[PDB]
RNA sequence: CCGAGCCUGGUGAUAGCUGGUUGUCCAAGAUAGAAUCUUAGUUCAACUUUAAAUUUGCCCACAGAACCAAAUCCCCUU
């Protein structure tokens, strides 16, 4: 039995880490883990997107209302978070759509629909929320908090700033902290459709030109399973777009998704966002 | 194959490409028409690669393999 | 000298709720001091590490070794104790999941140093039908999986 | 530009076929065209660890 | 086909030879030379002009040289420093 | 045993840490593992060398299958750029190269272009006037 | 080493420059130690340069004890969730400070290796080559050695 | 296991002979010679290391160093 304990100390902490990664610890909030205080971290939530919050207004974004049914379970033994939430969303969803009618004034009502849809979406704005830290200073009814409670949240937060500081600073917010947020994405990955080719056809009737055709452009190893095929769309000796793929088919509709990425001006080289 | 329109400045201090994209003319399309020795063969003269690449590794080297590897772009 | 898998045995679960798929029995059981080598053992382990029961009793009775008639020993103990103990209704609703062995401590004398052997048997039971084996893998499984590989690869080494 | 992840990753790095006339030329300087093209130095895509090959039909 | 004991060391040694590369260097650093001669070709003082055009700068530095070994001597040694070992059991009141 | 060694297990894990993904008693066992962790950190730090040799002969590579595409080889695409003054260097024309075929084909030409202007002079050396791209930019 | 290390490619967090520059840390928790020579330094960095460097940037809390759990140290929150912990167990003023500075200009992201120095999402804007850029086209499409 | 037992002690025999000599880091650092029962070693030297006193140090043309080739001493100056 060797003498000390310094060694004996280090060994006890080694063992309690390896703990603590083999069964890692039950997620618990943040605002009850050590180290919290509510106003000042509050304070530091405006002071880091930098602009001013009315701080009665901004905790008034953050809680809830299911929080405030629990407290009152709690309690037997607050105004909500609703009408921020409304306000918000009413307020992003119009400017989104205005921001993307102004930078892509061709693409159709029903893309620029989905687009707003895309960015207001639950995945998208679960992401910006908690990298933006609102998943911490929120309250509602268990960590980890629901994607739907964070998206209502984060748009009440909007909504707090709105009535707050002004439509120009908030639509500054909705741009810098949403529009961001599709820099690096396509449209088809945006807005999701089904038989482009179908609405390659409608589009151009609504043009009034021609139904195109189809062109088998060049190809590799017609007769393998490895092929290429670069089908193009023409129209009238003229093309729109040529694509490739796997098969014929394949190649033919996704030339049909680059023919609609031409034509509503959503290409991968299109003038990127004036921030 | 070349074909660009190159330029300089009057001051003959920058150079200036010119060069869009030639398109695939309407006449120059085609149009569209509409046992584990002989496994471990037949999937090698089906893509054109040895057999090598289908007999299998085993757990160590599965184990070592990365699962969740890191994506880009 | 450590018992952890008897004790494994005794551990206990949370009671269950109406909308969960129903969790299979699990019986732990261990012959310790057996006098015979661990690796023979390992053969007869081996042999029935998937099997449900009664064919793996089947297998035990007409096998020709010593550690054969050892684990069905193990094997019937073992089923007895979970129609009687760990609630499995079915006696025969029982299969195979882990049959291990290792090595117990060993015993010396003088030839030339001679190690007179002992091994353990570790065995683990399951309710259910035992689980199908895999199929070894098929000509659409190896193409489709080459074509993900050659459409997962990059232009490495730059933007 | 403008395809998609996918039919764009398929047509950077397909496998292409060359046909090479082997009549009255010497065996190596066929041998050094074929060799480029099957390792696919040929491609600006180029690397060792990418497979990057291309067929060849020496005839 | 060998070479007998060593390739290079000794009696029969591998042959070398002289490649375009290797007369091409030699070359181009044989030009360089001709250059060289040129260049002092052509002194500007004679022996009897520069002598003594530089005991100035000579014994100044000989003067830096004998100063700077000759001022080699041990640091001062001061109270605060070892006040400042004291500094060590500080605690806030 | 007035005062023995209590912490070895610290310092045997120090090295064992970087040895646990090796192949064999090197990964268990001490002195195989320190002979083999010890050539693996000097395997890296001569592998920094190696691995800007081994880019920058990638990128040869890549140039030159690209401007054997259009028609020059790599000596004559560096040689005439930099006769040109586009101090482009290996890395960016390999991507431009991949990434930008259309700048790559203009700068292919302008190689194959400078290469004729220049040998057009040097065809008529003696009193000529200087060539169009030959013009060159002298600092004062 | 590099292969006995996890990789990731470069990133940003939350597209952290385009419209504007989001601090990308929220706390700091100091503790130091009121009897101890091991943590006079960091006392020494609490009476003298916390009041600025809170004054400094407003965008994180500093939240100081006294009595660790062990040791003294800073435990830095960042906005993206990674919590970086930090020892300045006997650390001059000076070495605080730049410690500090760091934390407070880092991002949460990991220090493992980056795979790559640069990181375009939109890399070709004339579109990526592919065999087919400049391999010239025929007459109606025919492949060599076509009969028609 | 007797070209002279075995044991205990002197005995931690004597080894110019082989082998072995354990934390990190940085820095200076290479193969005239002499004598020796000495050439498997050592003592001086030469070199090497640290610290100190200083004041000159290394290189080089010219003048210069014997009668019976390549080069080297030497030193005003630089």
């Amino acid at each position: 039995v060797k003498k000390g304990f310094r060694a004996a100390f280090r060994f006890q902490k080694e063992l309690e880490r390896q703990r603590l990664l083999r069964c890692p610890p039950p997620p618990v909030r943040r605002s009850e883990k050590p180290n919290w205080d509510y106003h000042a971290e509050i304070q530091a939530f405006g002071h880091r997107l930098q602009e001013n919050f009315s701080l009665d207004l901004l905790k008034t974004a953050f809680v809830n209302s299911c929080y405030i049914k629990s407290e009152e379970a709690k309690r037997q033994q607050l105004k909500s978070n609703q009408e921020l939430s409304e306000q918000g969303t009413s307020f992003s969803q119009t400017c989104l759509t205005q921001f993307l009618e102004d930078e892509y004034p061709d693409m159709p009502t029903e893309g620029i629909k989905n687009l707003v849809d895309f960015l207001t979406g639950e995945e998208v704005v679960c992401h910006v929320a908690r990298n933006l830290a609102v998943e911490q200073l929120t309250l509602s009814e268990e960590f980890p908090v629901p994607p739907a409670v964070l998206q209502q949240t984060f748009f009440a937060v909007i909504g707090a700033l709105l009535q707050s500081s002004g439509p120009e600073r908030t639509a500054l917010f909705i741009r810098d902290f949403l529009i961001t947020q599709m820099t690096g994405k396509e449209l088809f990955e945006m807005w999701k459709i089904i038989n482009p080719m179908g609405l390659l056809v409608e589009e151009l009737k609504k043009r009034n030109v021609s139904a195109p055709e189809s062109r088998l452009t060049r190809q590799s190893g017609g007769t393998t399973a490895l092929p290429l095929y670069f089908v193009g769309l023409y129209c009238d000796k003229k093309l729109i777009a040529e694509g490739p793929g796997e098969t014929v088919l394949v190649a033919e509709e996704e030339a049909a998704r680059v023919a609609l990425r031409k034509l509503y001006g959503f290409t991968e080289n299109r003038r990127p966002w004036n921030y | 194959n070349c074909n660009v329109e190159l330029a300089l400045t009057s001051d003959g201090r920058t150079i200036v490409c010119y060069h869009p994209s030639v398109d695939i003319p309407y006449e120059h399309t085609k149009p569209i028409p509409r046992e584990e020795g002989p496994m471990i063969e037949q999937l090698s003269k089906m893509f054109f690669t040895t057999k090598h690449r289908w007999y299998p590794h085993g757990r160590y080297h599965r184990c070592r393999k990365n699962l969740n590897p890191p994506k880009d772009r | 000298i450590s018992r952890k898998w008897e004790k494994k045995n005794k551990i206990v679960y949370p009671p269950q709720l109406p909308g969960e798929p129903r969790r299979p029995a699990e019986i732990y059981h261990c012959r310790r001091q057996i006098k015979y080598s661990k690796d023979k053992m390992w053969y007869l382990a081996k042999l029935i590490r998937g099997m449900s029961i009664d064919q793996a009793l089947a297998q035990l009775e007409f096998n020709d070794k010593k550690g054969a008639k050892i684990i069905k020993e193990v094997l019937l103990e073992a089923q007895d104790m979970a129609v009687r103990d760990h609630n499995v209704e079915f006696r025969s609703n029982l299969y195979i999941a882990e049959s291990t062995s290792g090595r117990g401590q060993c015993l010396k004398r003088i030839r030339g140093i001679m190690e007179k052997v002992y091994c353990h048997y570790f065995v683990k039971l399951v309710e259910g039908p035992p689980p199908p084996p895999e199929p070894p893998k098929t000509a659409v499984a190896h193409a489709k999986e080459y074509i993900q590989q050659l459409r997962s690869r990059t232009i490495v080494h730059t933007l | 530009s403008s395809f998609s992840r996918a039919p764009q990753q398929w047509a950077t790095f397909a496998r292409i076929w060359y046909l090479l006339d082997g009549k009255m030329q010497p065996p190596g300087k066929l041998a050094a065209m074929a060799s480029i093209r099957l390792q696919g130095l040929h491609k600006p895509v180029y690397h060792a660890l990418s497979d990057c090959g291309d067929h060849v039909v020496i005839m | 086909g060998r070479i007998p004991g060593r390739q290079w060391i000794g009696k029969h040694r591998r042959p070398r030879f002289v490649s375009l590369r290797a007369k091409q260097n030699m070359i181009r650093r044989l030009e360089i030379e001709a250059e060289n001669h040129y260049w002092l070709s052509m002194p500007y003082m004679t022996r009897e002009q520069e002598r003594g055009h530089a005991a100035v700068r000579r014994r100044e530095a000989f003067e830096a040289i004998k100063a700077a070994a000759t001022s080699k001597f041990p640091p001062h040694r001061f109270i605060a420093d070892q006040l400042d070992h004291l500094n060590v059991t500080k605690k806030w009141s | 045993l007035r005062n023995r060694v209590t912490d070895r297990y610290f310092r045997i894990q120090e090295v064992l840490k970087h040895a646990r993904h090796f192949r064999g008693r090197k990964n268990r066992c001490y002195r195989l593992a320190v002979r083999t962790v010890i050539r693996a950190f000097v395997k890296c730090t001569k592998a920094r060398y190696l691995k800007k040799k081994n880019m920058r002969t990638l990128w040869i590579n890549r140039i030159t299958a690209a401007s054997q595409e259009h028609g020059l080889k790599y000596p004559a695409l560096i040689g005439n750029l930099v006769k040109c003054q586009v101090e482009l260097n290996r890395k960016v024309l390999a991507d431009l190269a991949i990434y930008e075929p259309k700048t790559f084909k203009s700068l292919a030409a302008l190689a194959s272009r400078r290469r004729h202007e220049g040998f057009a002079a040097a065809l008529g050396d003696g009193k000529e006037p200087e060539g169009i791209f030959s013009r060159v930019v002298q600092y004062h | 080493t590099a292969r006995g290390t996890p990789s990731r490619f470069l990133a940003s967090v939350l597209h952290n420059g385009l419209g504007r520059y989001v601090q990308q840390l929220q706390r700091l928790s100091f503790s130091v130690s009121r009897d101890g020579a091991s943590s006079r330094g960091a006392r020494e960095f609490v009476e003298r340069e916390v009041i600025d460097f809170a004054r400094r940037n407003p965008g994180v809390v500093i939240y100081v004890n006294s009595r660790p759990c062990c040791v003294p140290r800073v435990v830095a929150e960042y906005l993206n969730g990674a919590v970086r912990e930090e020892s300045i167990h006997c650390k001059s003023v000076e070495e605080i400070s730049t410690l500090v500075q760091k934390l407070a200009d880092q991002s949460g992201l990991d220090v493992i290796r980056i795979r790559k120095p640069f990181h375009t999402d939109n890399p070709s804007i004339q579109g990526q080559w592919h065999p087919f850029t400049n391999k010239p086209t025929t007459f109606r499409g025919l492949r060599p050695r076509e009969v028609q």
